[PDB]
């Protein structure tokens, strides 16, 4: 049935997949020692864990998904966890070379090593399955593991596999901050390998996180633990009418098919909704109404991109709890009527209605609040890609004089790639502009 | 029917000012009609197939079911005048490896669908009178990669105004065609 | 004897079947078991036009269930009826529609038609002789409207002498659910207009509004909904589940309420649409219940019936009341409002009363006319799918199933061939 | 009017298409294969591609293939108080045959484009080694799924 297989690449990727999995488990019930211990006191877990978990003969679930990495340091530090009796150390495979911000060598010298087994593990995965759908592959642009290695793998699961759906989930350079130099090096090679080997990517940044935090729940002292919280609270919001039902199930391919107008824009403006605090939930009347409204406002969004800058092409939103559809057809009516929001000539309306009857539930020791319903959206713009163009200016700046190339040259490769790809991404942006333009 | 016939030149199978055009031809009639008048263009008698659906009136050759054509001629030309109306035809042939395979082509088609029995085509009709040329070897052998070697059965549907329907062994132009063949 | 078979496609149109199934088994007395626990006269005789007689009395269903998504069974089975109908109608897939109507039809509707089919089969011989089929779905998706125009062509194409009328939903610009309805819409407008008897016009939209603005509901959901299109149902149906005095059928209103085959759609109305509060106090009589099925504030349309001329009226009642006050009401409502339906065809009300009064309320009397008020839905319906196809937006995913594009042509000509039609219609002068 | 009104209907369509597309296209200056609109058709041909690939590689792997006529089936809705699942697909063991879709010449031209490649630069997964090396490899698998290799461009009466 409604099964999919998730795929976790570097650090990022590998902390990403323990938060969803982690939420997964106290969301359903799911204790950390894999069976169900609690025979006096029930607290929950009938339901169709099936989706994600796996029943075994002795009453125990399995894990599935794909955790890989080149360096051997996060496997290990995800293995002496309270967790480690969960999953299976096979899922786990370690590595003797390690990319850390590199291309060159994940792709070439690095990542070419390790490929039947990681072929052979997400084969059996598969059979081990009878309904496929999509995936979830999680890695990052900055990471040079998650960015040689993933794009090495995708290149053959897409090869492998063309009537699945491909999702993708990586972390986005700001343009103000960041973390390592060979950031943009890495993107732009990435990026055409996304575009045009895959169906659908995600885009997300880590400032527009601090911003939130800061502006709502309010922390001086931000940490990586709540930005993984959000980004599984958004996972799991996304994949919410697959684990349960509703009145209108909306799965994967449900929001995929229109979520793609086009196959060279498939970027879509994810935004999470109520994103507050304890404190911040308790003398708050929440409403559909004014969370629509606001999830529409430019500092509530994970993308640092004016929304007024451009205009939208189309919209999918979802909705997680205790939701009335009266509230949503009257937030409707008051959006379609808003002058502030822009929008073409030609869609003069698209949108979805996920009903979620399982309301969201809490972490002890987090953030969230107890809110009764939740809701997110996936809108396409192209005010967004102001972010594309940036980067290519970057990427031409850094590459007048080639610095930090000789490196990539030395490692083997062509050096036409560079123009290969700086030319492909200046007429992915000429087609957003043409897009973006209306008759 | 035209197995152990002499083909060469030219084997019609139809023609309008005959006596008897339909006399091989066999006619299926459902909220239509099938009548010989006289066309205003040419001011000459022609053979008339209407229906509300195009799938329930036409004409198949030969008249027997039993029977086949059997005509080795690759080349089928018919003169057909355009009704501004949904119009197909069906051709059934035979190959080498003794396969029926059927080709028919409708003007309410876009892509050669190919399929291991059937092959369905698209075509354009101008206003007015078209000469319509139908290469069975050469489709044949695109379609399937064999060779063709005889036909079996022809079935032209309604919504179209025949003149004249032969074989040719090679393609003529309007200066080699015969007095009878040519259209004034 | 003469039974009617009935089908189901589409998730809205599954609920909104259940939701009917427990209305006529509560009216009918049918316990949640299987059981009769009626205490009625007529529920007896003419049961089995929807049951089937069984060992120790348990009847049993007779509706199919045709569906792509797995998802949809759990929820209807799980229900205080879901352990009633026959598990073995419930026939579904192993991949979902995605709203797709092309890939749907094509894909999702070669392998698994065939069990649909040969059940129907079954079920049509289980039978001596049967009237019609009814089809309950929606044309929000890709599988209530990708399989039952299927389903339908084929059960006439099978049976050409049967009732094929139907109650889809049809779309609204207002409140959309799917991004490419449109197409969707011009693609099963076609089957409908070519390969069914009748059609009648169900809006969600319109239904909130009347729920809000009269019944005064603090969370009106899709349960209300489904009540209420359960009810036009019963109502609808009573004629031949309940004879009276003045019995009717579908084909007889099929025949009667269609001057022309390519304009066979309707107008349905429930007449005593009343708040909590105000079901204490409101007076039981004919002028009143006349004025709710002709005032345009019950009707569910999303549109305006006084834009156009009334073509086609049929008034079924159900209650003990007379004849008498329908006909003057009817005659004085043609005299007065004579700018409001057709000058050259006199009489276009028809009259029929069930005696029987339906369970839980004592007057009862639904509206089934068809009014000049669809050409709007239709003109902009031409209009959205004019503009999506005149940059062939979202397009890639029907062309990458199999199917070419000038299905859309033929249709939007089809459609523009019936608004013109219609609009030509509309304007029936009596002579130059 | 009679069905000439439906064809040349459709014939103003595509015409004003290619009037106001190129329109734009002048515009800015780049040629059609580029833009939005002449890229279906390349789809479509991925897709037939897709055809010929899942036909080959399931051929070639365990599950996606095999024989489902013994393949049992699930309870599920509550723990057990409910059904069995079923499938209802080709598992009966019906044999599908291989189809194909291309288009005309000249009804390609009128279209928009008489079958412009795209891009030089752009389809390294084109000629991918991977997907090259396949084409080597899997030349049995190729031969035993469909012989008839297409040409169909040039068929326009």
């Amino acid at each position: 049935m409604r099964e999919c297989i998730s795929i976790h690449v570097g650090q990022a990727g590998v902390q990403i997949g323990n938060a969803c999995w982690e939420l997964y488990c106290l969301e359903h019930g799911i204790q950390p020692d894999g069976q169900m211990p609690s025979d006096k006191t029930i607290g929950g877990g009938d339901d169709s864990f099936n989706t994600f978990f796996s029943e075994t003969g002795a009453g125990k679930h399995v894990p599935r998904a794909v955790f890989v990495d080149l360096e051997p340091t996060v496997v290990d530090e995800v293995r002496t966890g309270t967790y480690r009796q969960l999953f299976h150390p096979e899922q786990l495979i370690t590595g003797k070379e390690d990319a850390a911000n590199n291309y060159a060598r994940g792709h070439y010298t690095i990542g070419k090593e390790i490929v039947d087994l990681v072929l052979d593990r997400i084969r059996k995965l598969a059979d081990l399955c009878t309904g496929l759908q999509g995936f979830l592959i999680f890695h990052s642009f900055g990471g040079g593991t998650g960015s040689g290695f993933a794009s090495l793998l995708m290149e053959r699961l897409s090869v492998d596999y063309g009537k699945k759906s491909k999702l993708e989930f990586a972390i986005y350079p700001a343009p103000q901050v960041s973390t390592a130099v060979v950031e943009p090096y890495n993107s732009i090679l990435t990026t055409h390998t996304t575009l045009e080997h895959s169906d659908c990517a995600f885009m997300v940044d880590n400032e527009a996180i601090y911003d939130i935090c800061r502006r709502n729940l309010d922390i001086e002292r931000p940490t990586y633990t709540n930005l993984n919280r959000l980004i599984g609270q958004i996972v799991s919001s996304i994949t919410a009418s697959l684990r349960f039902d509703g009145a209108l199930n909306v799965d994967l391919t449900e929001f995929q098919t229109n979520l793609v107008p086009y196959p060279r824009i498939h970027f879509p403006l994810a935004t999470y909704a109520p994103v507050i605090s304890a404190e911040k939930a308790y003398h708050e009347q929440l409403s559909v109404a004014e969370i629509t409204n606001a999830c529409f406002e430019p500092a509530n969004q994970m993308v640092k991109c004016d929304p007024r800058h451009g205009k939208y092409m189309a919209c999918c939103m979802l909705y997680r709890g205790d939701v009335v559809p009266k509230d949503v057809n009257a937030a409707i009516a008051t959006i379609k009527t808003k002058r502030t929001i822009q929008f073409v000539d030609w869609c003069p309306t698209g949108f979805k209605v996920g009903i979620n009857y399982q309301p969201p539930t809490v972490v002890p020791g987090g953030d969230l609040a107890k809110v009764q319903r939740a809701v997110c959206m996936l809108s396409n713009t192209t005010a967004i890609a102001e972010a594309w163009a940036r980067l290519d200016h970057k990427f031409d700046l850094m590459y007048a004089k080639r610095a930090f190339v000789h490196w990539y040259v030395g490692e083997g490769m062509e050096e036409g790639e560079f123009s290969e790809a700086r030319e492909d991404l200046a007429a992915l942006e000429k087609d957003y502009e043409e897009v973006g333009v209306d008759s | 029917m035209f197995k152990n016939t002499f083909q060469s030149g030219f084997l019609s199978i139809l023609y309008s000012i005959g006596s008897k055009p339909l006399q091989i031809w066999d006619k299926k009639v459902r909220n239509g009609h099938i009548k010989r008048i006289t066309d205003n263009d040419i001011q000459s008698l022609v053979l008339e197939i209407e229906g509300t659906n195009v799938s329930t009136t036409y004409i198949t050759c030969p008249a027997d079911p039993k029977k086949t054509l059997g005509i080795k001629l690759p080349f089928l030309v018919m003169i057909i005048k355009n009704l501004k109306k949904y119009f197909t035809f069906e051709v059934q042939v035979l190959d080498d490896k003794n396969v029926r395979r059927r080709f028919r082509a409708s003007n309410y088609q876009s892509t050669t669908r190919v399929k291991p029995f059937i092959c369905t085509m698209p075509m354009r009709l101008d206003d007015g009178w078209n000469q319509i040329q139908f290469n069975l070897s050469d489709f044949t052998r695109r379609a399937y990669g064999t060779n063709y070697i005889e036909t079996l059965r022809v079935q032209i549907h309604a919504n179209c105004r025949i003149r004249r329907v032969y074989f040719s062994d090679r393609l003529y132009s309007e200066d080699e065609l015969p007095a009878e063949f040519k259209l004034y | 004897m003469r039974e009617i078979v009935h089908l189901q496609a589409g998730q809205c149109g599954n609920q909104i079947g259940a939701k009917f199934w427990e209305v006529i088994s509560d009216e009918h007395g049918i316990d949640p078991t299987g059981t009769y626990h009626g205490d009625s006269d007529l529920q007896l005789e003419r049961i089995n036009v929807y049951y089937n007689e069984a060992t120790g009395g348990k009847y049993v269903p007779r509706a199919v269930l045709v569906d792509l998504e797995p998802g949809t069974m759990d929820s209807v089975r799980s229900g205080p009826f879901g352990q009633i109908f026959r598990p073995d109608n419930f026939v579904f897939g192993q991949s979902g529609a995605g709203n797709n109507w092309a890939k749907g039809h094509y894909t999702e509707g070669a392998e698994l038609v065939d069990s649909v089919l040969d059940v129907v089969r079954k079920e049509a011989e289980s039978c001596d002789c049967l009237q019609g089929f009814q089809l309950t779905h929606s044309l929000g998706g890709g599988t209530g409207s990708g399989m039952g125009t299927l389903l339908i062509s084929k059960i006439r194409e099978e049976y050409p002498d049967r009732i094929m009328n139907t109650f889809s939903v049809v779309p609204s610009p207002k409140v959309s659910d799917t991004v490419v309805e449109p197409y969707n819409a011009t693609l099963s407008v076609h089957q409908l207009v070519e390969n069914t008897d009748e059609t009648y016009c169900i809006d969600n939209e319109a239904l909130y509004d009347i729920c809000f603005r009269t019944l005064k509901l603090t969370t009106p959901t899709y349960g209300d909904l489904n009540h209420l299109v359960s009810a036009t149902m019963s109502g609808v149906t009573t004629c031949l589940r309940f004879p009276g005095q003045l019995n009717a059928d579908l084909r007889k209103l099929a025949v009667n309420m269609v001057p022309f085959p390519r304009l066979h759609f309707f107008m349905p109305g429930f007449a005593p649409l009343t708040s909590r509060g105000s079901q204490q106090y409101r007076a039981l009589t004919v002028p009143e219940l006349t004025q709710q099925m002709f005032d345009a504030k019950n009707m569910m349309a999303a549109c305006d019936p006084r834009h156009g001329r009334y073509l086609t009226v049929a008034a079924v009642f159900r209650g003990r009341m007379s004849m008498k006050e329908v006909d003057e009401q009817m005659l004085n409502v043609q005299n007065k409002n004579s700018s409001y339906f057709v000058e050259w065809i006199p009489n276009n009300v028809k009259t029929a009363v069930c005696d029987i009064p339906p369970r839980g309320l004592k007057m009862s009397a639904t509206f089934i006319g068809n009014s000049t008020a669809i050409q709007e839905l239709f003109k902009r319906i031409s209009e959205q799918f004019t503009a999506m196809f005149r940059r062939k937006a979202f397009l890639h995913w029907y062309t990458g199933e199999g199917m070419d594009e000038m299905e859309f042509t033929e249709a939007e000509s089809n459609m523009n061939d019936l608004v013109s039609e219609y609009q030509q219609y509309q304007d029936a002068t009596a002579e130059e | 009017p009679p069905q000439h009104n439906f064809l040349k209907n459709w014939r103003r369509h595509i015409a004003l298409r290619k009037k106001q597309q190129e329109a734009l296209s002048k515009h800015l200056k780049k040629p059609a294969s580029e833009l939005l609109m002449h890229t279906g058709e390349s789809y479509r041909k991925i897709q037939e591609e897709r055809e010929v690939i899942d036909r080959a590689l399931p051929t070639q792997h365990d599950g996606k293939a095999t024989s489902w006529f013994w393949s049992p089936l699930e309870y599920l809705g509550d723990e057990m108080t409910g059904l069995l699942m079923t499938k209802k697909k080709t598992q009966r063991g019906l044999v599908e045959p291989i189809t194909h879709i291309r288009k005309p010449l000249s009804i390609q031209v009128e279209t928009g484009l008489p079958a412009q490649k795209d891009a030089w630069y752009r389809y390294t997964w084109d000629r991918s080694l991977f997907l090259i090396y396949r084409r080597k490899e899997l030349q049995s698998i190729m031969a035993e799924l469909d012989f008839s290799q297409q040409d169909i461009d040039g068929l326009e009466v």
